[PDB]
C-alpha cells in the first residue's frame, strides 16, 4: 500500500486514504482542549475550557478566542502553534478584504480562504499541513444567524450545533436529539445547553473563571469578549 | 530550477553514470574513418533499415560546412543536439571570423561544452561520443576524437564503436604509408575495412568520401558492388 | 600501494619469473585492487599461456589482459567496499 | 532530501536510461496505428478506443488530430498527454507560419519536436513523454512526407509504420504485399484493412470500432479528408468479400 | 549512504572531495624542478596505441606569458579552468600593466577552485602544477583540486607522484641546474615510463627570463635522447 | 534643475625632478563668492612613495581618494606589496572608464617615487586618458602657467637655449614665484598654499600663505 | 520554499501510473453521481448527505455552476472540487476577454485537462481523486462531458459515476433509448438516485440542477421535492 | 522508518520529534528565567564554566531588544544570538513605521512566525532556541511572555527554564506578582536561584543580572552585580 | 546512521552530528595559541607541509592593522571568509575612516555561518580563526568554531591536544598579564612546544609569530624575526 516516502508524505493509498492529515486528525488532541459551539435563534454561543498548570498562569494570557473584527469572533483548537499563525492570516485576509472590496464580508468567503489555504499546504507535502481546526460564528443581514467552521480537511461546513474537538463525538451526539426536536432557543437558552454539554463530559461544575465562552446576539451587532461576572450569574441561574 | 547530484566522485577515480554511460557508445553501431592528404573517408554499418521504405533521413552524417564532416557514435538525439549546437557554434564562427571553422576550435566548443554540460547540477551527460573527419584548411587533414568527459585528442586512424580493437587490430594493413597513394586506393581500403568491420554486408554498409575543396559524394548502390567486387577478386588474385 | 608488490610476490617463487618481468610496472597500475582478482591477475598468465602455448609467461603478456580483466570486471563492478560499510 | 526521486533522468546500470523502456512500454499498450505508402495521396487507419454505443462522438476524428491545413498527424499514448502536444506543435508550426507567412517542411518540424520530447529526460529527472505519434502531409520538394516519432528522439519515419505490440504482426503482412507505385490508395485501403484483419482479434473486423483516415493532394487545396462511415462499411465488407475470392486456391 | 553529496566525515573533511583526491593518483606523471637558471617540467603523454599523434596530447599549458600550468586525472574540467583564469591574467594587465606574478595564481585559480553547491557544480579531480619566474626569481608552485596550495621545491603527479618524489629527495639540492635538472630527471621519467623513451613519449616544458618561449622546441627532445 | 557637476575650486601644480618630485596644491576651497576653509589640501599620499593631487568637485576627489587606497589593501593582501605608479595610473583609468557614461568632473595628477625613484607626472581626464609628463598644471590657472613651464623646466621659448637638469631647491623657489604672479586673477588660487616634496627616503609637506584680503 | 517540482509520479512496469490508478480507485470509492443530456438540456442530481442531522443543504453545496448558462457535478472531495472550480472561473475570464462572448461547452474540457494533465507533469501532487462532470448548453444541442485525473474525457448522453457506477449505467443503458425529455431525464435521475439509496426521493438528500437550451437553472430542493413527491 | 526525520512531515503520535528533539535540548541549558512585580521585571541567568573557561563577562545570554525590552535566551547559542538579532533589528521597523515602543505580546507574534515558520518548511528545520520575553512601562504594564521551539508565544507573572525549572518556579510563588518590589525581589530570587540548580555536579559557574521596570524609567539594562553585590550578599546564608 | 543524515534531522538526544564532525577538522589542524595581556596582545601558531623540500605553508595572515588572526580549516574556505573579512574591514575603513571593534564583527561572522547551518544542502564551515582584535578598550582574543561560539580570553588554544597547553597556562597565564611583549610572545612557544611532539623540533619555519597592541599595528614575523623568540630559553627536561 505505500511506495517508498508515501508513508511520509501526502499521496493516495491503493483506497486514496492520506498518511499525514489523519495524523493531523490526532494532533488535535495535544492539550485536550474541547470546545462546543451551539447556535440559537438570533443568537450564537461558543465554550471552550482550559488547563492551569500553576497560580503563575496569566489571566491576559489565558484568552484562547480570537477576534476577526468587531462583528465576528474566532475560536482554534490542537496545537497553539499553528492557530496562532493560522488567525494572523484570517486577521489578513479580512483587512484585505474591507481594504479593497470595502463592504462587510460574509464570513462563507474567509472560509473559503482557510479551506483552500490549508488544502494548498495538504497538497505540498514539503511544508507542514498546517492541521489545526478553525472555528468562527457570523453576523450576516437577511441570514439570520451565521456559524462556520473551517476544517482542516480543507472544506468548510457549519450550522446551528456544531462543534470540533476530542470530547465532541459524545457531546454532540447528545445534542443531536437533545437541541431538535422543537426546542426554542434564547439567550440563556442557548448557553444554558452549551453549559450541559459541558456537563456530559466533565459535569465539573467549576467556578466561571476556567471556562472561554464567547456568545454573539444580534441587537447591537458587534460580538463582545465575556467577563466573568455575567457567566457567574448564569452559573448560578442554570442550579435549580 | 531543479537541484540533484548527476553523479558522486567514487574512491574507484572515476564517476559512476557518466563512465559507465560510455557503453552506451560501446553498444551502439561500428562507425570508423580514416583521413588522408588527397582524399578523406569514412563508414557506418548497422543501418538496421527496413530496406522497403526511405532511409535518407537517418544519416549518420551530416556537415556543419562542406568542408566539415560529422560523424558520431550512440543514441540519434544526443547527437541531433551535437549537430544543432555545432550549428550555432559554425555559424557564430561564421559570423565572426569569417573564414571557415578550424578543427581545434570546434572539438574546443563540443568537447568542453559536453564537460560544462556533465558539471551543472540538473544536466544528464550524452550517452554519444564523435569523431572529426576532414580536411584543414591549406589542404592539411584532420581527425579528433570526443570523450564522455570533453576531452579530444588525434589518432592517425580513427576505429570506435563496436569492435574498436577489432577494427584496431585489422589496422596492421593501414599502417602503411603507401595508404593511400590514390583515392580508388582509399576506397579499398575502405572496402577491406568494412569488409572486416563488422558484421555487414552488401547492404548496411554507408559511407562517404570527400577529396579536397570538392564537396562530399554519397555513391549510389552501384559503384559500391564495384568496389565490393574487385575487394572480394582480390582474395582470388592474391592465390 | 606497496604491499600489492607481496601480493605480487604471492607469486614470486611461483611459476619462474621471467628475467625481465617487472612488479613496480604493474604494482602503479591497479588501484583500489585488494589481494583476491590481483592474485588471479597474476593466474590469467597462465590462463592465456597454456591456452597461447606460451612456455612461461611475460608481464606484457596478462598485463594485456589485465588491464582487461581489471576495467572488464570494473566496468559492471567497482566493488565499492568504501560504499559496502557507507 | 535527495531520496525522493526516483531519478529518471540519471543513467541506469543497464547502460541506458531505464524509463524509456517503461515509456515505450506505454506507448507500446493499447496503442493501434499504422500507415500506408504513398503514391498521390496517403490514408491513416488506427482503433477506436470507445466501446460504448451511447457515446456521441460529435468531435469527428477521434485520435487523428489536425495541426496544419494540408498536413496533419497521428498520434498513440495518453489522450491528454498528447493533447498537450498537439496545441504545442500546432503552435510551433504556427510560429514558422507566424515567421514565413508560407508552411512548414515536416522535416524540421518533427526535429524541433523531438528537441522537445527530449527536454523531460534531460533535465530534472522529469517523466519522459508517453506518447509516440506519427507523421503525415506534403511538401514542395519531396511530395508526401510519412514520419514516425520515437521516445528516444529519434524520427524514425517511414513511408509504412508500425505502432503497437499487436501491429507488430503487420510488419510481416506489409513487406509480403510490398509495392511501390503499383500501389493505388484503393490497394493501400485493402492493404489496410488486411492488416487489421491478421492484427485486431475483432470478430468479423467490426468497422466502427477502429479508425480511418485518409489525405490527399489537390491544387492549391490538398484536403486532409475525415470519411464517413458509410464507404469504411462497405471497405471492409468487400474486402473480407475480396478475401473469400482469395480463398479459392483450395 | 548517500547524504546530500556536500556531507562531512566523521574523521573528518568532505566525502565527495576526498575521494577525488585518491582518483589523482591514476593521471600521468609530471615532475617540476625549481632552479635559478629557471623552472623546468616534464610529463609523459601515455600512448594508447601506435595512431597517436604527437602534438595532439600536451598536459603543459601556458597561463600568462612567463607562466605555466599542467593538469592531472580529468582534463576537460582542467582545460576550462586554464583559459579562464588566463582570462583573469589579462584583466591583471589590464590595471597593473604588467605580467602577473606566479604566487597571484594561487588566488586566481584556487580560490574559485571549489565553487560547487546544490542550489546556485561537482568538484574537481585535477591537480595543478604552476611554473613560472616572477620579479623574484625562479618559482614552482603547486596547487590541489580542494584548493589548499603549497609551494613545493619538486612536485610529482598521477601515478608515479610518490614513487618519483621519493627517489627524487635524493637527487635534489639548492645547487641544482638546469641541464642538470632535465636530464637528471628523465632518469626518473625513463623508470617511471612504461613504453621505450622516444619523441613521442614525453615533452618538456621549461620557461626562463632569457630565454623563452621555451616552453620547449621539439626535434631537441631527440638530442636529448642521445644523451640519456 | 540640480546640477551633479559644480566647480569646488583647488589648482594643482607637480614638477618630477631627477631622483624626486614637487608636487604643491592650493589649500583654498572657493565655491563662488565665499572661501569655506582655508585649509584644504587636495594632495593626499596613497602610499609613502606616491602622492596624488586633486581638482574639481570635492566630495568626487574624496570618495575616489578613498576608493584608491580601498583597493591598495586588496592588492597588498594578495601579492604582498604595494601597487606600482603605472598600475595606479592605469587602475584609476579602468575607474574613469566604468563611469564613462555619467562620469565625475575631476582633474589628478599621480607623483611620487617610481622604479628608478624619478618623479611622475600625468595628465589626467574624466574620461580615463593619460600619458607620462615631465610637467603639469592643473586647475584654472595654468593660463600663463603652462607656458613659463615650457620655458624653464620644459626648456622652450628661449634664444639659444642651454639645457641643464633643475635642483630641488630651485624648483622650489620657482614655484613659490609663480603664484604670487598666478592669483592676480584667478580668485581660486591664493591664501595657503600645500607644499609637498617627494624624496627617496620619504615624502614631506609644507605650507606656504598668502594675503586673505 | 523548496521548489522540486519532480515529476515523481512514474511509468509503472506494465506503462500505467499506479497513483493515477490510486486516484480513479478515489474515484470508483466516490459519491454516486448522475446526469443525463437529452434533447432540450443536461440534468444533474448525484447525492448529498450530511454525516449528521447537524447539516442542511440551504448553505453548502456540492454542485456549483461555472457559468448561468453551464452547470457542473462531480466525485470525489470537495476541497479540491472547489479549487479546480476556482481555476474554471478564473480561466473563464481569459477566454471572455477575447472573444466577449460566453464559452462552449468543450472549450473548457481542453483547457482545463490541459492544466489538469500538466499538473501530472508537474512536481507536488496529482489530480487527486476528483473527475468532474462538465455540461452546457451551446449552438442549440447541449452536452455532457467528464474527464478522469489522466486528462481523457469522452462524450455521451448519460454516465454513472462514484460507487456502483458500472451497475447504475447498466441500469441506465436499458431505460435511456432514442432520446427522452427534462422530466424523463428526472425520472430516471430518481431511478438511478434510488439504485444507491440512502437518500432518493427526499428533497433534503439530493440536489437537482438542470441545464436547458436557455442556459442552466439550479432549482432549490424545493422543485426536488415538487416533481418527485410523489416521485414517479 | 523514520517519522520523526523531515520537520514537514507528520509522525504517527500526530506531531514532530523535531520539536521534542529540541525541547529537551533546552533542557540541557542552564537556568533561565524571569520574574515580574508591580514596579519592574527581574531577570537572572546562571553561567556554567567549563574550566576556566575565558575572561569575565564575555558572550553572555542575557540580550537585548528595544531599551524597553531585552532578550534572556536558552538552549543552542548561536541561533539564540540569530533569533535575538532578528527580533533586535525588527523593533527598528516598528520604530520607523510609528516611532514609538513595540508591544511585546505582539513582538512575540514575530519570533512565533519565524519559528513557526522554520517548522513549517522540510528543507529548513526547527530552532533549539528558547527564551523569555519580558518588559515594563507607565502606559503599558508588566508583560512577561516564553517561548519555546514549538513557536508558543505564551507567559507567565514567572518562569523557568533549563534542568531544574518546575522544582525551581515553585517556591516562587511566595514571591508575590504586583505587592512585591522587584528592586528586593533581586535578592529573593537570587536566593532561590543559588540553592536551586544543583551546583554540586560542576562546582565553576557565574550568575548575572538584569532589569528593566519604573525606577529605570522603560530602560533595560543590567543592575549593577559589582555594586552592593546583592546577588551572593543574602543567598550566602539562605542555604545554611 | 540515519538520524546524521543532514543538519536539518537532529539526533535523538537533539543534537548536530555535523557541526561535531566540523570540530574534528578544527582539532585536525595545527596547534595555535593566540594570548592577550592587560597591555599588548601576541599569537603564536605552527606552520606544517607534506614533504620535506614543500615549504611551510603559512597560518597567521595581516587582516586589519590592529587585528592578527591564526588559520585553520578548509584554506579555499579559510580564504573565502579572509576575503569576506577584508570587505568587513573595508567597511568601517571607508564609511568611518576608523577601524572595526572586533566583538561585533565576530556577532556577523556567527550571523554569516548561521544560514549554512539551518537551509538543506548548506554545509558549516570548518575555521580555526584566532582573532586579536584592538578598540579603544583593549585587546580581545576570539576562538572560533563552526558553532560560532566565541569566547573572549586571556588565551586560548585550537588543535592537536591544545589543552595540555591550557594546563600549562592557567597558573602561568594569571601572571603573564603583566609582562611585556617579548616575554609574552614565548609565552606562546612556552604553549606550542608542549603542545608539539617531544621528539621533534619546533624549527624555524615552522612556527607563525605575530604581534599587535592598541598603539602597535600588527606584522607577521617568520623567519629572521624569531631569532630572539628561539634564543635564551632551553629546552625540555626529559
Amino acid at each position: 500500500s505505500s511506495a517508498g516516502f508515501d508513508r511520509h508524505i501526502t499521496i493516495f493509498s491503493p483506497e486514496g486514504r492520506l498518511y499525514q492529515v489523519e495524523y493531523a486528525f490526532k494532533a488535535i488532541n495535544q492539550g485536550g482542549l474541547t470546545s462546543v459551539a451551539v447556535r440559537g435563534k438570533d443568537c450564537a454561543v461558543i465554550v471552550t475550557q482550559k488547563k492551569v498548570p500553576d497560580k503563575l498562569l496569566d489571566s491576559s494570557t489565558v484568552t484562547h478566542l480570537f477576534k476577526i473584527t468587531e462583528n465576528i469572533g474566532c475560536v482554534m483548537t490542537g496545537m497553539t502553534a499553528d492557530s496562532r499563525s493560522q488567525v494572523q492570516r484570517a486577521r489578513y485576509e479580512a483587512a484585505n478584504w474591507k481594504y479593497k472590496y470595502g463592504y462587510e464580508i460574509p464570513v462563507d468567503m474567509l472560509c473559503k480562504r482557510i479551506a483552500d489555504i490549508s488544502q494548498v499546504y495538504t497538497q505540498n507535502a514539503e511544508m507542514r499541513p498546517l492541521g489545526c481546526c478553525m472555528i468562527l460564528i457570523g453576523i450576516d443581514e437577511e441570514q439570520g444567524p451565521q456559524v462556520y467552521k473551517c476544517d482542516p480537511a480543507g472544506y468548510y461546513c457549519g450550522f446551528k450545533a456544531t462543534a470540533a474537538g476530542v470530547k465532541q463525538t459524545e457531546s454532540t451526539s447528545f445534542l443531536e436529539k437533545k437541541v431538535k426536536k422543537k426546542f426554542d432557543w434564547t439567550f440563556e437558552q442557548t448557553v444554558e445547553t452549551a453549559i450541559t454539554c459541558l456537563s456530559t463530559v466533565l459535569s465539573i461544575d467549576f467556578k466561571p473563571s476556567e471556562i472561554e465562552v464567547g456568545v454573539v446576539t444580534v441587537e447591537n451587532p458587534k460580538f463582545r469578549i465575556l467577563t466573568e461576572a455575567e457567566i457567574d450569574a448564569h452559573l448560578v441561574a442554570l442550579a435549580e | 530550477s531543479y537541484d540533484r547530484a548527476i553523479t558522486v566522485f567514487s574512491p574507484d577515480g572515476h564517476l559512476f553514470q557518466v563512465e559507465y554511460a560510455q557503453e552506451a557508445v560501446k553498444k551502439g553501431s561500428t562507425a570508423v574513418g580514416v583521413r588522408g592528404r588527397d582524399i578523406v573517408v569514412l563508414g557506418v554499418e548497422k543501418k538496421s533499415v527496413a530496406k522497403l521504405q526511405d532511409e535518407r533521413t537517418v544519416r549518420k552524417i551530416c556537415a556543419l560546412d562542406d568542408n566539415v564532416c560529422m560523424a558520431f557514435a550512440g543514441l540519434t538525439a544526443d547527437a541531433r543536439i551535437v549537430i544543432n549546437r555545432a550549428r550555432v557554434e559554425c555559424q557564430s564562427h561564421r559570423l565572426t571570423v569569417e573564414d571557415p571553422v578550424t578543427v581545434e576550435y570546434i572539438t574546443r566548443y563540443i568537447a568542453s561544452l559536453k564537460q560544462r554540460y556533465t558539471q551543472s547540477n540538473g544536466r544528464r551527460p550524452f550517452g554519444i561520443s564523435a569523431l572529426i573527419v576532414g580536411f584543414d584548411f591549406d589542404g592539411t587533414p584532420r581527425l579528433y576524437q570526443t570523450d564522455p568527459s570533453g576531452t579530444y585528442h588525434a589518432w592517425k586512424a580513427n576505429a570506435i564503436g563496436r569492435g574498436a580493437k577489432s577494427v584496431r587490430e585489422f589496422l596492421e594493413k593501414n599502417y602503411t604509408d603507401e595508404a593511400i597513394e590514390t583515392d580508388d586506393l582509399t576506397i579499398k581500403l575502405v572496402i577491406k575495412a568494412l569488409l572486416e568491420v563488422v558484421q555487414s554486408g552488401g547492404k548496411n554498409i554507408e559511407l562517404a568520401v570527400m577529396r579536397r575543396d570538392q564537396s562530399l559524394k554519397i555513391l549510389n548502390p552501384e559503384e559500391i558492388e564495384k568496389y565490393v567486387a574487385e575487394i572480394e577478386k582480390e582474395k582470388e588474385e592474391n592465390e | 600501494l606497496e604491499g600489492r608488490t607481496h601480493i605480487f610476490k604471492i607469486h614470486a617463487r611461483s611459476m619462474s619469473v621471467e628475467r625481465d618481468i617487472r612488479f613496480e610496472l604493474l604494482a602503479r597500475l591497479c588501484p583500489n585492487s585488494t589481494g583476491a582478482e590481483i592474485r588471479s591477475v597474476c593466474t590469467e598468465a597462465g590462463m592465456f599461456a597454456i591456452r597461447a602455448r606460451r612456455k612461461i609467461a611475460t608481464e606484457k603478456d596478462f598485463l594485456e589482459a589485465v588491464n582487461k580483466v581489471i576495467k572488464s570486471y570494473a566496468k559492471f563492478s567497482a566493488t565499492p567496499r568504501y560504499m559496502t560499510y557507507n | 532530501s535527495r531520496r525522493y526521486d526516483s531519478r529518471t533522468t540519471i543513467f541506469s546500470p543497464e547502460g541506458r536510461l531505464y524509463q524509456v523502456e517503461y515509456a515505450m512500454e506505454a506507448i507500446g499498450h493499447a496503442g493501434t496505428c499504422l500507415g500506408i505508402l504513398a503514391n498521390d495521396g496517403v490514408l491513416l487507419a488506427a482503433e477506436r478506443r470507445n466501446i460504448h454505443k451511447l457515446l456521441d462522438e460529435v468531435f469527428f476524428s477521434e485520435k487523428i488530430y489536425k495541426l496544419n491545413e494540408d498536413m496533419a498527424c497521428s498520434v498513440a499514448g495518453i489522450t491528454s498527454d498528447a493533447n498537450v502536444l498537439t496545441n504545442e506543435l500546432r503552435l510551433i508550426a504556427q510560429r514558422y507560419l507566424l515567421q514565413y507567412q508560407e508552411p512548414i517542411p515536416c522535416e524540421q518540424l518533427v526535429t524541433a519536436l523531438c528537441d522537445i520530447k527530449q527536454a523531460y529526460t534531460q533535465f530534472g529527472g522529469k517523466r519522459p513523454f508517453g506518447v509516440s505519434l506519427l507523421y503525415i502531409g506534403w511538401d514542395k520538394h519531396y511530395g508526401f512526407q510519412l514520419y514516425q516519432s520515437d521516445p528516444s528522439g529519434n524520427y524514425g519515419g517511414w513511408k509504412a509504420t508500425c505502432i503497437g505490440n499487436n501491429s507488430a504482426a503487420a510488419v510481416s503482412m506489409l513487406k509480403q504485399d510490398y509495392k511501390e507505385g503499383e500501389m493505388t490508395l484503393k490497394s493501400a485501403l485493402a492493404l489496410a484493412i488486411k492488416v487489421l484483419n491478421k492484427t485486431m482479434d475483432v470478430s468479423k473486423l467490426s468497422a466502427e470500432k477502429v479508425e480511418i483516415a485518409t489525405l490527399t493532394r489537390e491544387n492549391g487545396k490538398t484536403v486532409i479528408r475525415v470519411l464517413k462511415q458509410k464507404e469504411v462499411e462497405q471497405l471492409i465488407k468487400k474486402h473480407e468479400e475480396e478475401e473469400a475470392k482469395a480463398e479459392r486456391e483450395k | 549512504y548517500d547524504r546530500g553529496v556536500n556531507t562531512f566525515s566523521p574523521e573528518g573533511r568532505l566525502f565527495q572531495v576526498e575521494y577525488a583526491i585518491e582518483a589523482i593518483k591514476l593521471g600521468s606523471t609530471a615532475i617540476g624542478i625549481q632552479t635559478s637558471e629557471g623552472v623546468c617540467l616534464a610529463v609523459e603523454k601515455r600512448i594508447t596505441s601506435p595512431l597517436m599523434e604527437p602534438s595532439s596530447i600536451e598536459k603543459i599549458v601556458e597561463i600568462d606569458a612567463h607562466i605555466g600550468c599542467a593538469m592531472s586525472g580529468l582534463i576537460a574540467d582542467a582545460k576550462t579552468l586554464i583559459d579562464k583564469a588566463r582570462v583573469e591574467t589579462q584583466n591583471h594587465w589590464f590595471t597593473y600593466n604588467e605580467t602577473m606574478t606566479v604566487e597571484s595564481v594561487t588566488q586566481a585559480v584556487s580560490n574559485l577552485a571549489l565553487q560547487f553547491g546544490e542550489e546556485d557544480s561537482r568538484p574537481f579531480g585535477v591537480a595543478l602544477l604552476f611554473g613560472g619566474v616572477d620579479e623574484k626569481g625562479p618559482q614552482l608552485f603547486h596547487m590541489d583540486p580542494s584548493g589548499t596550495f603549497v609551494q613545493c621545491d619538486a612536485r610529482a603527479i598521477g601515478s608515479a607522484s610518490e614513487g618519483a618524489q621519493s627517489s627524487l629527495q635524493e637527487v635534489y639540492h639548492k645547487s641544482m641546474t638546469l641541464k642538470e635538472a632535465i636530464k637528471s630527471s628523465l632518469i626518473i621519467l625513463k623508470q617511471v615510463m612504461e613504453e621505450k623513451l622516444n619523441a613521442t613519449n614525453i615533452e618538456l616544458a621549461t620557461v626562463q627570463p632569457g630565454q623563452n618561449f621555451h616552453m620547449f622546441t621539439k626535434e631537441e627532445l631527440e638530442e636529448v635522447i642521445k644523451d640519456i | 534643475r540640480f546640477s551633479p557637476y559644480v566647480f569646488n575650486g583647488g589648482t594643482i601644480l607637480a614638477i618630477a625632478g631627477e631622483d624626486f618630485a614637487i608636487v604643491a596644491s592650493d589649500t583654498r576651497l572657493s565655491e563662488g563668492f565665499s572661501i569655506h576653509t582655508r585649509d584644504s589640501p587636495k594632495c593626499y599620499k596613497l602610499t609613502d612613495k606616491t602622492v596624488i593631487g586633486c581638482s574639481g568637485f570635492h566630495g568626487d576627489c574624496l570618495t575616489l581618494t578613498k576608493i584608491i587606497e580601498a583597493r591598495l589593501k586588496m592588492y597588498k593582501h594578495s601579492n604582498n606589496k604595494a601597487m606600482t605608479t603605472g598600475a595606479i595610473a592605469a587602475m584609476l583609468s579602468t575607474i574613469l572608464y566604468s563611469r564613462r557614461f555619467f562620469p565625475y568632473y575631476v582633474y589628478n595628477i599621480i607623483g611620487g617615487l617610481d622604479e628608478e625613484g624619478k618623479g611622475a607626472v600625468y595628465s589626467f581626464d574624466p574620461v580615463g586618458s593619460y600619458q607620462r609628463d615631465s610637467f603639469k598644471a592643473g586647475g584654472s590657472a595654468s593660463a600663463m602657467l603652462q607656458p613659463l613651464l615650457d620655458n624653464q623646466v620644459g626648456f622652450k621659448n628661449m634664444q639659444n637655449v642651454e639645457h641643464v637638469p633643475l635642483s630641488l631647491d630651485r624648483a622650489m623657489r620657482l614655484v613659490k614665484d609663480v603664484f604670487i604672479s598666478a592669483a592676480e586673477r584667478d580668485v581660486y588660487t591664493g591664501d595657503a598654499l600645500r607644499i609637498c616634496i617627494v624624496t627617496k627616503e620619504g615624502i614631506r609637506e609644507e605650507t606656504v600663505s598668502l594675503r586673505k584680503d | 520554499e523548496r521548489g522540486y517540482s519532480f515529476s515523481l509520479t512514474t511509468f509503472s512496469p506494465s506503462g500505467k501510473l499506479v497513483q493515477i490508478e490510486y486516484a480513479l480507485a478515489a474515484v470508483a470509492g466516490g459519491a454516486p453521481s448522475v446526469g443525463i443530456k437529452a434533447a432540450n438540456g443536461v440534468v444533474l442530481a448525484t447525492e448529498k448527505k450530511q454525516k449528521s442531522i447537524l447539516y442542511d443543504e440551504r448553505s453548502v453545496h456540492k454542485v456549483e455552476p461555472i457559468t448561468k448558462h453551464i452547470g457542473l457535478v462531480y466525485s470525489g472531495m470537495g476541497p479540491d472540487y472547489r479549487v479546480l472550480v476556482h481555476r474554471a472561473r478564473k480561466l473563464a475570464q481569459q477566454y471572455y476577454l477575447v472573444y466577449q462572448e460566453p464559452i462552449p461547452t468543450a472549450q473548457l474540457v481542453q483547457r482545463v485537462a490541459s492544466v489538469m494533465q500538466e499538473y501530472t507533469q508537474s512536481g507536488g501532487v496529482r489530480p487527486f481523486g476528483v473527475s468532474l462532470l462538465i455540461c452546457g448548453w451551446n449552438e442549440g444541442r447541449p452536452y455532457l462531458f467528464q474527464s478522469d485525473p489522466s486528462g481523457a474525457y469522452f462524450a455521451w448522453k448519460a454516465t454513472a459515476m462514484g460507487k456502483n457506477y458500472v451497475n447504475g449505467k447498466t441500469f441506465l443503458e436499458k431505460r435511456y433509448n432514442e432520446d427522452l425529455e427534462l422530466e424523463d431525464a428526472i425520472h430516471t435521475a430518481i431511478l438511478t438516485l434510488k439504485e444507491s439509496f440512502e437518500g432518493q426521493m427526499t428533497e433534503d438528500n439530493i440536489e437537482v440542477g438542470i441545464c436547458n437550451e436557455a442556459g442552466f437553472r439550479r432549482l432549490t430542493p424545493t422543485e426536488v421535492k415538487d416533481y418527485l413527491a410523489a416521485i414517479a | 522508518t523514520g517519522y520523526d526525520l523531515s520537520a514537514s512531515t507528520f509522525s504517527p503520535d500526530g506531531r514532530v520529534f523535531q520539536v521534542e528533539y529540541a525541547m529537551k535540548a533546552v533542557e540541557n541549558s542552564s537556568t533561565a528565567i524571569g520574574i515580574r512585580c508591580k514596579d519592574g521585571v527581574v531577570f537572572g541567568v546562571e553561567k556554567l564554566v567549563l574550566s576556566k573557561l575565558y575572561e569575565e563577562g564575555s558572550n553572555k545570554r542575557l540580550f537585548n531588544v528595544d531599551r524597553h525590552v531585552g532578550m534572556a535566551v536558552a538552549g543552542l547559542l548561536a541561533d539564540a544570538r540569530s533569533l535575538a538579532d532578528i527580533a533586535r533589528e525588527e523593533a527598528s521597523n516598528f520604530r520607523s513605521n510609528f516611532g514609538y515602543n513595540i508591544p511585546l505580546k505582539h513582538l512575540a507574534d514575530r519570533v512565533a512566525m519565524y519559528v513557526h515558520a522554520y517548522t513549517l518548511y522540510s528543507a529548513v528545520r526547527p530552532f533549539g532556541c528558547s527564551f523569555m520575553l519580558g518588559s515594563y512601562s507607565v502606559n503599558d504594564g508588566a508583560q512577561l511572555y516564553m517561548i519555546d521551539p514549538s513557536g508558543v508565544s505564551y507567559g507567565y507573572w514567572g518562569c523557568a527554564i533549563g534542568k531544574a525549572r518546575q522544582a525551581a518556579k515553585t517556591e516562587i510563588e511566595k514571591l508575590q506578582m504586583k505587592e512585591m518590589t522587584c528592586r528586593d525581589i533581586v535578592k529573593e530570587v537570587a536566593k532561590i536561584i543559588y540553592i536551586v540548580h544543583d551546583e554540586v555536579k560542576d562546582k565553576a559557574f557565574e550568575l548575572e543580572l538584569s532589569w528593566v521596570g519604573e525606577l529605570t524609567n522603560g530602560r533595560h539594562e543590567i543592575v549593577p552585580k559589582d555594586i552592593r553585590e546583592e546577588a551572593e550578599k543574602y543567598a550566602k546564608e539562605s542555604l545554611k | 546512521n540515519q538520524y546524521d543524515n543532514d543538519v536539518t534531522v537532529w539526533s535523538p538526544q537533539g543534537r548536530i552530528h555535523q557541526i561535531e564532525y566540523a570540530m574534528e577538522a578544527v582539532k585536525q589542524g595545527s596547534a595555535t595559541v593566540g594570548l592577550k595581556s592587560k597591555t599588548h596582545a601576541v599569537l603564536v601558531a605552527l606552520k606544517r607541509a607534506q614533504s620535506e623540500l614543500a615549504a611551510h605553508q603559512k597560518k597567521i595572515l595581516h587582516v586589519d592593522n590592529h587585528i592578527g588572526i591564526s588559520i585553520a580549516g578548509l584554506t579555499a574556505d579559510a580564504r573565502l571568509l579572509c576575503n569576506f573579512m577584508r570587505q568587513e574591514c573595508l567597511d568601517s575603513r571607508f564609511v568611518f575612516d576608523r577601524p572595526l571593534p572586533v566583538s561585533r564583527l565576530v556577532s556577523l561572522i556567527g550571523s554569516k555561518t548561521q544560514i549554512p547551518t539551518q537551509r538543506y544542502g548548506r554545509r558549516p564551515y570548518g575555521v580555526g580563526l584566532l582573532i586579536a582584535g584592538y578598540d579603544d578598550m583593549g585587546p580581545h582574543i576570539f576562538q572560533t568554531c563552526p558553532s560560532a561560539n566565541y569566547f573572549d580570553c586571556r588565551a586560548m588554544s585550537i588543535g592537536a591536544r591544545s589543552q595540555s597547553a591550557r594546563t600549562y597556562l592557567e597558573r602561568h597565564m594569571s601572571e603573564f598579564m603583566e609582562c611585556n611583549l617579548n616575554e609574552l610572545v614565548k609565552h606562546g612557544l612556552r604553549a606550542l612546544r608542549e603542545t608539539l611532539p617531544a621528539e621533534q623540533d619546533l624549527t624555524t619555519k615552522n612556527v607563525s609569530i605575530g604581534i599587535v597592541g592598541k598603539d602597535l599595528e600588527f606584522t607577521i614575523y617568520d623567519d629572521d624575526d624569531v631569532s630572539p623568540f628561539l634564543e635564551g630559553l632551553e629546552e625540555r627536561p626529559q
